[PDB]
């Protein structure tokens, strides 16, 4: 920054807020966050989704990149969740709205639920 | 008070800015961020800060100012420097004493800063 | 090409550097051989160089010796012991005699060896020739840097002294395991 | 000119290069001569330093040489177990006592060697002189050694470790093809 | 200058290379001296570096030595059967013993001689020490390398197997219409 | 790479140093091995170079050495008392003989051994072939010269003359802290 | 690392020095070891170079030796009185036999040594094998140097040749206060 | 640091050079040691570079030296008399054998030694073991080397062939005034 | 009396200030520094000092002044040389005559003042 932006610019700034890189923790608070989102989407389709605590951890550990950010998280989730559910709300069962549920196998597959 | 930081001239096409080169200026007549000021306030105090940090080519065109006292603008006009007084900064000359040395006792690394 | 060149990129690097001096700069010293004075010499300046770069960070002492002369090894323990940042030891290959000496000496908590080393530890040895007054002149010292060796492996390994001084009486060799249990190192690298 | 110089071509380079620093850059390193405790001290920098620079590609070693001291062969052994990315041995010429040890430490499928190599193997050698007490000390060092190379001869070729045992009193010699057959190598390269 | 460097331009510079990396840009490699370890692993290293930069032109190796060791040897013609381009072998001063075992190597059609030149051939040597159970494996050993060396002879040179095995039996000098009758080259080189 | 590089950065930041030059520049000096006429006279080089660079900074001398030659040693001796500023003396391994004798010589108040090093004193050694009469001249010179160091001796550390002359009469051994107590060193540097 | 660099400014500052070129831009030239050929054939080059850099300035030349080859030590004797600057000889360590010779030959009022440093003189060393007529003959030629080697003595310390010729029958060793009185040098220095 | 560098300043003012090349660019050549084919061979080239830098000046000869071969002299000594320069030529030290002999080649008018020098001449040695019938052969040859260096000192120095002869007989030893009335050189120099 | 001094020309970059840059490159509305002055003053002395420093590249110049009286500017314009009295100052030859030859016999040191 300091190579970037000349005295002049800098000094008349409040001040410079650093940002910092995101923890695993912080990681599972995101997971979350998103979660809630996709329920919001679903609910527009009257489908309602119960993700387990496991798949939840499972999820924060699979997208953890400390030097990516939150990012991968959404890709993470967009391409664990989203993608079967869009074919069953296109294709299947979840045409007509429904239930759907994630659980964690200890072959660490998300068993997704049946309608 | 005229001034000017030197680290925002330490690049060789923001020298020409300054100076009021005929090509590489300011606007159309700017010209010649240096000349301008000197001519709207020819009694003035001129203040180049920090500069170690300058453009070489704005150390000549200093040099040469020292020398004859004028600046030509990219139009013609010139600047009169008889009546004003440069002051130059630079925070180099400590900057040496703030390093620790290497050994199993560690000494004094105060120098002359006006050797520096 | 005894030693081979590196290259790397920087700021407008280029630079080369023999792959030695590439890894000092990284913070990486190697100790090899017979530990005699031009050696243990050239390795004070190396630690006393990093320790002035950076007093924060830790130095990796690659430690792979047979063995060789106290006096010389002593002026490494010194400085390893004076020097602000921590120095880590890893030993490959063995650690035999003064070598096994400098390596318990790194940092706690930080010593570690590979799987497939050895070390050995063992009284020193010395003599001398002249007039029978000169004989006890020379036989009391070595008898007390026996005695202040034994010392220092005591309260590196954490060990008794009695027990330190009975097992010095002869060679004692030790698989990188038993260097664990027995207190010489603290842990064992596996893979990365 | 022992080692010639050889011009390479990027965005600014040129660059010239000593012919085997030249292919260092290509993840090669040879390994020739001896087998002895300053020369492996070096080819062990040169494997971490190739490690760094690309965890994700394999490293090359290329193996002609006679046999060496086994402390120094194991230094070599233990850096390309730890190390991420798999080495792959080729052998050349001849790969006898611990060079056909190291030959075999690679990674597994990645073994290879050409057509008119020789491989031979045995038991290691040692001595000492001193009072009966000190030799027996020094002789039971030297059969834990054996039986440690037995094992992991027979882990890394597939034999039982009987086979090996048997196999390694007095010296054995086996060309390419008795190589693959045996477990040592996975193939033998024959034209591009 | 105990070596001759010269001075070239192509473009930018100049450029100032030994003389004898100017000659192995032009695709030239010397083999003088004894065959041993540390000059064979040197040859096949520049044989591998010019393979690669142009894999579609020949690559020609002058000899000019008395003779060395097997091995280092072998490793040497593995190379050239395995890489690509064809391997022309020029002999000039001397081709003895296993000098001229590879200038027979080379590739067919291509193999001169310069007229005041001798190759001579002859089989191995070698010698042991030991029990009469050691002796017994390393005398096999031998005799399994005369008798590969004599297959490749054969192959060729186009002789016989039995014909090759007489003719070795003793030291046998030939001159260079010699060596050209024979079929150990195709041709003599005379003036340009 | 037996001395390995070091990179400083300063204004252009590009210069490269022998880790030893690197030391100099910061007023390090280190002595050590034997004494004799070409390595003293490098150290005497030093000095002055040092002595013209700043006539006012402190010198800092490494001292780990076994002994040497009175003559050559004296060049030093008499160099460190000539030259403006002090020179700080540092003991580290061992001062022994002439070792010591110079390690006494540094500035008062800065003299200082690293806590586990040793320092030896005795008469010095001497010999001669020939006739009677020249036997006397020789004789009368090393005479002369063990009267001298023993008055030096003495200026240095505080001891009376007839204590400095029983003292060296046998090889007298001294530990860091006996020697701060006796008068050769001021203090033991224990941790940054 | 022998020699250590040393880094001065100019104008670019590209400036990097063996110690010893340093100091010889100082004007300083040091002699030390045997005086032989070899080496007393480069003080000459450095003199003659020095003398024209700067013809009216003064030339500093450190003598530290035991002694050594008469026709060598004269080379340098001879050029010393040829050229125009003055050279002030100082004494450290020893300056015995031919080594005192060339110091006492030095500027008049410029001959200086240090405090400790000890002269030593005595008449000219040598020896045949032959008929007795070629013996006779190079018996003639070595008492001709005696006697040129007492003039010279006789002209630079002001003492009368009978004197000279009583004094070095016998190797005579004089202390530095001993050479100031007898006329060898001028003063001692003590401190800068 | 065994020879140091100088610098010197033309327009840019980037000139490092060794000391001995920083006196060949002025012309000025020494001839030390003992006389061989390889270092005659470096001072003839020596010598034609500078005949062909510019043919119109002057060529400085220093010698000091022991004697030589005759064979690799006497290529100094044509090339001496062939080039276009005048060669001068300056004794110091001294100039035996072949050196004196190689001194008085110079220009003429231009021969000159330094007032402490010395110069010796004699007949030329050799020997051979051999068949009566070879040692004949070589005994010839000897002769007639001593009849043509003798026609060649009478040549230069102008004293009659057979006074000449008979001063060669036995070693025999000139001073510098007695060479200068001999004939061998024109004249001392004494001071600038 | 125009003054320039060739200290500040000894890269090849500079050349170009004196004539003026090319069409299409930062730098072409300098009409060219010298070549400006003499254009505005075809009446006057031209004074370059230390011309033992200029970058080869400038000698080039010259030359074409030297002989036939003009340079031509970026924008095709002649300046003019033809009333004008150039001279060049240097101290070339200078380290070439007060000193003299190494060696025990002096060589002539006065016919130099002409190879340098």
């Amino acid at each position: 920054i300091k190579k970037i932006f000349t005295p002049e610019f800098r000094n008349r700034l409040d001040n410079i807020i650093w940002f910092d890189h995101l923890s695993t923790d912080v990681i599972h608070q995101v997971v979350d966050k998103f979660i809630v989102e996709l329920q919001v989407q679903l609910d527009q389709k009257g489908v309602s989704l119960e993700v387990s605590q496991e798949a939840r951890n499972w999820l924060a550990e699979k997208g953890y990149d400390r030097a990516m950010g939150a990012r991968p998280m959404a890709r993470v989730i967009q391409d664990n969740l989203k993608k079967p559910l869009a074919n069953e709300l296109l294709f299947g069962s979840l045409v007509d709205g429904g239930q759907v549920t994630v659980a964690l196998d200890k072959e660490k597959n998300e068993l997704t639920y049946g309608f | 008070l005229l001034r000017f930081d030197m680290s925002e001239y330490m690049e060789r096409h923001t020298v020409s800015r300054l100076i009021g080169a005929p090509p590489g200026y300011v606007g159309f007549d700017q010209g010649g961020l240096l000349t301008d000021a000197v001519i709207k306030h020819p009694h003035a105090v001129l203040l180049l800060d920090e500069i170690e940090k300058a453009h070489p080519d704005v150390f000549n065109i200093l040099l040469q100012v020292m020398d004859n006292g004028t600046l030509t603008d990219n139009n013609g006009r010139k600047a009169d420097f008889r009546n004003v007084v440069l002051v130059m900064t630079t925070n180099a000359g400590v900057r040496e004493t703030e390093r620790k040395s290497i050994g199993l006792i560690h000494q004094d690394n105060s120098t002359d800063a006006m050797e520096e | 090409a005894l030693v081979p060149m590196v290259i790397e990129q920087t700021s407008r690097g280029e630079r080369s550097f023999d792959i030695y001096s590439r890894l000092l700069k990284e913070r990486v010293i190697f100790l090899t051989g017979q530990v005699e004075d031009h050696m243990a010499n050239l390795i004070v300046a190396q630690m006393l160089f990093l320790e002035a770069e950076n007093p924060e960070k830790d130095i990796y002492l690659y430690i792979n010796s047979p063995g060789g002369v106290i006096t010389a090894g002593m002026s490494i323990y010194d400085t390893m012991q004076f020097i602000k940042p921590d120095v880590s030891t890893i030993c490959m290959g063995q650690a035999a005699s003064m070598g096994a000496f400098l390596l318990t000496a790194g940092a706690k908590g930080k010593r570690f060896c590979l799987p497939n080393s050895r070390v050995m530890i063992h009284q020193p040895l010395g003599g001398y020739q002249g007039q029978a007054t000169d004989i006890e002149i020379h036989a009391r010292e070595i008898l007390k840097v026996k005695g202040r060796m034994n010392e220092l492996m005591a309260l590196h390994t954490g060990q008794s002294l009695e027990q330190i001084e009975r097992d010095t009486e002869r060679d004692r060799f030790l698989s990188a395991p038993e260097a664990v249990e027995y207190g010489l190192v603290d842990s064992i690298l596996t893979h990365r």
